């Protein structure tokens, strides 16, 4: 740090970084009566005296399940058309075919979400999520299409076309990078873009514990239905975990005392499965709020918050489907390759202050020039991308030196 | 050949070996599940159909028209070949409306208008 | 029985509570950010 | 008895610590915002 | 308000304002069979009947440990590098002592 | 104790004051610059000027002013310095 001193890149790096958020955990429906006792009757009519503490679990269990599906819905069912890419992908040099749907294999998947696909009863049933995985793999690719084919448009009224070329333009402009940059290195930014998804690709595939957070939510899951089940079977301090034994050889008072505690135990057994799922299910729900928010703000548009869509400034993110959840790959421009400089917060020309117009000013060592804040191409000082405020007598730190005007032919 | 019976992950009991005739039989649980009824509301009609969730048609009569989802076996909807969207969902992609005599149709989810930017 | 009952409903209370406290932040931020503001997030502060 | 509260600590204690979670994910999106940037969002980073 | 009056400022103030948030909590574990009953073995020996109900509560607040854990090291833990301020600060005026 | 036990922090309390000290100085020295990529330097001066041309007012307008807005900055982080002194009832979310 010096306080004449300032660096500025010379260069810059395309680099795509993934991002993996469940969305939604499996729908299991538990029935009260048949798992505290399925096949006594007697089991049952005592049961009966407890009131409703049979009906609040099917309601919470129900009210989690419709949870489920609205998370989905509401992470993916963003588009009101179905986009479709066009069959020439000419897109300037840029290439998705890792992204872009296969239609040689039967799912329609492309090769990342197939990575990640393969990568990852005592009255308890499991029931089917309302959009099948074909229908999820089509709003991604509907999603991709718009992006790809329109942009920012598709997502805030009607679709309109524009080439990639001049999309990816508009967004570096939308960082504080002017357009020439992108377009006179046009080539070597659609490199940079494909190597980047190969080794995202490549990354997806080597590493076993990439997916951690969806394996985390399905052991869950399957650990509590196992410790359920284990529970079912124990004695709860009674003479044997079976009720059919307890109402064969036992009087009908023991017997009906025995089974009392044993449903007890079921029930409070049932009831902490029921408690710890609402909770589960309440740290899904904020996950999948998180990933619609991401969706909504990353791939339908271009996102100045920090930190959010990436690691560097965002130009673009891509969906990808996973199972229970969602993967991003967030594409970021990040600076590289700078040098040092020296600086200076005005220029004194004929005893008025010269401040840049966008910019900042620099020197080679001998000469001053304007530059861009965040690439390096130097330009003489001139009229027209500087403004004159003041005289040359407030200014901390000014510079003499003179700027040229194009009126003088 | 010295085992009797064997159990799942869960201790739970799925195969027995006959005493008699030394052959394994695979033991399954009797079907069971819940009953779901799909109306168009009282204010429309007031004709059903009914959804026996995760069981097969074949158990159903034990305890109209007859179509197999996967959710499923759907009792007292037509099937149609058609895709509309979503009114009554059903599962697994199927959802059922009130369509015209007059009946109600269980068809496949569609995600919406078909586009293609030029 | 009755303390068991009472305990449910206070458990049922407090997660509720929780998901309306998520919600009235939710409002609040919106009540911040498009009203007294004008929002660059996409589909925050409405369609277009 | 004992059982009943230990359980009933525990619940209280979950639901604490989602609380909690809530509040230092806020914490880290302010970070990653207000410090490390310079947001946009009306009073979010502050008032003005 | 009128349909061709404005106020324009014509100074401003730097106002600087806190803000406080609690990222973390305290990590407990608390023993089932100790707290229930630490040393009559018949009390232990009853307890091993009601099933798996001492191993439920410590996975439960081992995950909050974790948690705790996590929380704390998302929201402090975001820069790669350990930066250091200049030995000579002169910042142009402004003061951060 | 019953059978229940207090374990440690992770991060310990040097630990956390490192990290914060570190993001005081990249904030100070590099911008947001250092969290994007990497740092660049920058005056903090300069580095003001961006920020007021941020909200939609020119650098001129910082760089006409700098005495008194530094003046002002330094009489804020004061007046937090009292404020937090004497009211006590200020961290209330922690206690
Ligand atoms: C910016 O960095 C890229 C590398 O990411 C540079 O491109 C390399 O240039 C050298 C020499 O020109 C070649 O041998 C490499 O094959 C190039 N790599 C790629 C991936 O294209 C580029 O030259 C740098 N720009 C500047 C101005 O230095
Ligand atoms: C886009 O990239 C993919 C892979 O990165 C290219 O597919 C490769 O094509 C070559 C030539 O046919 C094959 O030898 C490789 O095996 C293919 N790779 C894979 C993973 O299948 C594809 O050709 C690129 N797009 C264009 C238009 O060239
Ligand atoms: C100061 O800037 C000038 C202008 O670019 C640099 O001088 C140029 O140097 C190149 C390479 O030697 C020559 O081809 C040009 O003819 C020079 N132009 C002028 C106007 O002198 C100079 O190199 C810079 N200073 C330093 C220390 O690099
Ligand atoms: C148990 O007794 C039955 C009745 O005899 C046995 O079944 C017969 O086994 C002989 C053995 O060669 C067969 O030839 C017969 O065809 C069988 N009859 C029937 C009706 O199955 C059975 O094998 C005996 N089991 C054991 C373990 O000794
Ligand atoms: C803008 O406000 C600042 C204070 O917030 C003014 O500075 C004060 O000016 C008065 C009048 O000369 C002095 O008595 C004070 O000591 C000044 N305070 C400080 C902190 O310097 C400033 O004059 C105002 N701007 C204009 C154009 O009047
Ligand atoms: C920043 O402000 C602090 C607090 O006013 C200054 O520290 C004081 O410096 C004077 C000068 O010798 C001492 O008499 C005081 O005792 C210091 N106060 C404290 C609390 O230590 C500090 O000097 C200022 N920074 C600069 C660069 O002047
Ligand atoms: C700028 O100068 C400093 C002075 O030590 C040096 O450490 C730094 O490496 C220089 N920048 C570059 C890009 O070399
Ligand atoms: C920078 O600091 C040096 C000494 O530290 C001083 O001579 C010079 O005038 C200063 N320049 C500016 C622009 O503050
Ligand atoms: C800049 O030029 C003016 C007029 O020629 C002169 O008064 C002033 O001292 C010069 N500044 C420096 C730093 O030499
Ligand atoms: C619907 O399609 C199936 C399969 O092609 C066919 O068997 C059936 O007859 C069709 N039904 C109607 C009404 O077209």
């Amino acid at each position: 740090y010096s306080n004449n001193s300032i660096a500025i890149p010379t260069n810059f790096t395309i680099s795509v970084t993934t991002e993996i958020l469940p969305v939604s955990m499996t729908k299991t429906s538990v029935d009260c009566t048949m798992y505290i006792c399925g096949d006594s009757t007697e089991c049952s009519n005592l049961l009966l005296q407890y009131g409703s503490f049979c009906t609040q679990l099917n309601r919470a269990l129900t009210g989690i399940a419709v949870e489920q599906d609205k998370n989905t819905q509401e992470v993916f069912a963003q588009v009101k058309q179905i986009y479709k890419t066009p069959p020439i992908k000419d897109f300037g040099g840029f290439n998705f075919s890792q992204i872009l749907p296969d239609p040689s294999k039967p799912s329609k998947r492309s090769f990342i979400e197939d990575l990640l696909f393969n990568k990852v009863f005592n009255g308890l049933t499991v029931l089917p999520p309302l959009l099948t995985d074909e229908m999820i793999a089509q709003y991604t690719s509907a999603l991709l299409a718009g992006t790809i084919t329109s942009g920012w448009t598709f997502g805030a009224g009607a679709a309109l076309q524009i080439p990639f070329a001049m999309q990816m333009a508009y967004r570096f402009n939308g960082i504080g990078v002017t357009q020439n940059v992108l377009y006179e290195n046009q080539k070597l930014i659609a490199n940079q873009f494909n190597s980047a998804i190969g080794k995202i690709q490549d990354s997806l595939s080597s590493t076993a514990s990439a997916l951690g957070k969806l394996q985390n939510v399905v052991n869950q899951n399957a650990q509590a239905l196992n410790t359920l089940v284990k529970q079912l079977s124990s004695n709860f301090g009674a003479i044997s975990s079976v009720l059919n034994d307890i109402l064969s050889r036992l009087d009908p008072p023991e017997a009906e005392v025995q089974i009392d505690r044993l449903i007890t135990g079921r029930l409070q057994s049932l009831q902490t499965y029921v408690t710890q799922q609402l909770i589960r299910a309440a740290e899904i729900r904020a996950s999948a709020n998180l990933a619609a928010t991401k969706m909504s703000e990353c791939v339908l548009g271009q996102s100045k918050r920090v930190d959010f869509c990436g690691k560097g400034y965002h130009l673009m993110s891509f969906p990808q489907s996973a199972p229970h959840g969602v993967v991003f790959l967030h594409v970021t421009y990040v600076p590289a390759q700078e040098k040092n400089f020296t600086t200076a917060p005005a220029i004194c020309h004929d005893g008025k202050a010269h401040f840049p117009r966008e910019g900042v000013f620099v020197s080679n060592g001998t000469h001053w020039f304007v530059t861009q804040r965040n690439f390096y191409e130097p330009q003489i000082i001139t009229t027209d991308n500087t403004f004159v405020s003041g005289n040359c007598d407030v200014v901390i730190g000014i510079v003499n030196n003179t700027v040229y005007d194009p009126l003088q032919p | 050949p010295f085992q009797q019976f064997g159990r799942d992950i869960a201790d739970t009991t799925d195969a027995v070996r006959d005493p008699q005739t030394l052959e394994i039989l695979d033991i399954t649980p009797c079907s069971f599940g819940g009953v779901s009824v799909i109306t168009p509301g009282t204010n429309t009609s007031n004709q059903v159909a009914v959804l026996y969730q995760g069981v097969n048609c074949t158990e159903v009569p034990v305890a109209s028209n007859v179509f197999q989802t996967r959710a499923g076996c759907l009792i007292g909807a037509e099937h149609v070949n058609n895709s509309y969207e979503c009114d009554i969902p059903i599962g697994a992609g199927i959802c059922a409306s009130y369509q015209t005599s007059q009946s109600i149709i269980a068809y496949t989810m569609s995600l919406g208008a078909e586009n293609s930017v030029a």
